[PDB]
């Protein structure tokens, strides 16, 4: 919920501050990352079950 | 006999199984707890700068 | 500093970018007060139980 | 009553533990708002001078 | 002369207002309200600078 | 899983 509210309010930026620079990589990348890690948590969870 | 010692033996194989996969299951939190909290900062730092 | 705007006499005697900064800030000083106090209720209640 | 050891429930147990993590999470709450609460009081009182 | 000055104070201003989502991005945490999901993340990536 | 990630990593670094 960070991570996406994060990414959501920084494509409001003005016409030439519309950047894609470093905080977009790093924001992407922890999406994506938390993803992957909620993926194995449930299986892992449905495994102990 | 053969039913008596089959009864034990599958206790005895979850007991091991379950046991396993308790120990493991700690370790994978613990990683995932870290890594969220050191990206979610270095997001943070990234954005100051 | 408030207070000291107070006796300031003649064509000067309007609200600028300073008067508002000045509210803005008191009224950010009162809710940083009224939020701490109003979570340290909510531990109050929390240890309690 | 069987001979209470053929139980696997004690849930007060469970109840400390919720309390627990409800304690965690109050604790990170207050921390949260000391850091950017202590920010925004700078930046309003760097605007103002 | 003039002209010039209208271009500075046009990228004063998206300056300024990239200023804002930045420090509005940096204060957000875990804890903090106002806070949300949003599926789209795929589709910040596309920016112009 | 984790040498997937790595791989994913660098992918996005190199794009």
């Amino acid at each position: 919920k960070v991570a996406q509210t994060r990414l959501e309010c920084r494509t409001r930026r003005p016409n030439v501050e519309l950047c894609r620079d470093s905080p977009q990589f790093k924001l992407v990348n922890e999406v994506f990352t938390i993803d992957d890690t909620l993926q194995t948590l449930k299986l892992r969870l449905r495994e102990t079950r | 006999d053969q039913s008596n010692r089959l009864q034990l033996c599958g206790a005895e194989a979850s007991r091991l199984w379950a046991g396993r996969m308790t120990g493991d299951s700690m370790r994978l939190m613990q990683d995932k707890d870290q890594l969220t909290r050191q990206m979610q900062e270095g997001t943070c730092r990234n954005l100051g700068q | 500093c408030l207070y000291q705007r107070e006796k300031r006499i003649g064509i000067d005697l309007v609200h600028d970018n300073v008067e508002k900064n000045l509210i803005r800030e008191v009224d950010m000083i009162k809710c940083c007060q009224e939020q701490m106090r109003k979570l340290a209720q909510r531990i109050d209640i929390q240890m309690r139980d | 009553v069987p001979e209470t050891w053929a139980k696997f429930s004690n849930d007060n147990i469970r109840h400390s533990q919720n309390m627990r993590a409800n304690s965690i999470r109050l604790r990170e709450e207050a921390q949260n708002l000391f850091d950017v609460l202590a920010d925004q009081l700078w930046r309003q009182f760097t605007n103002t001078n | 002369n003039r002209d010039a000055q209208h271009a500075l104070e046009r990228d004063l201003e998206d300056k300024n207002s990239a200023e804002f989502i930045d420090e509005k991005c940096l204060n957000l945490r875990n804890t903090s309200d106002c806070i949300s999901f949003f599926h789209g993340v795929e589709k910040i990536d596309g920016t112009i600078s």
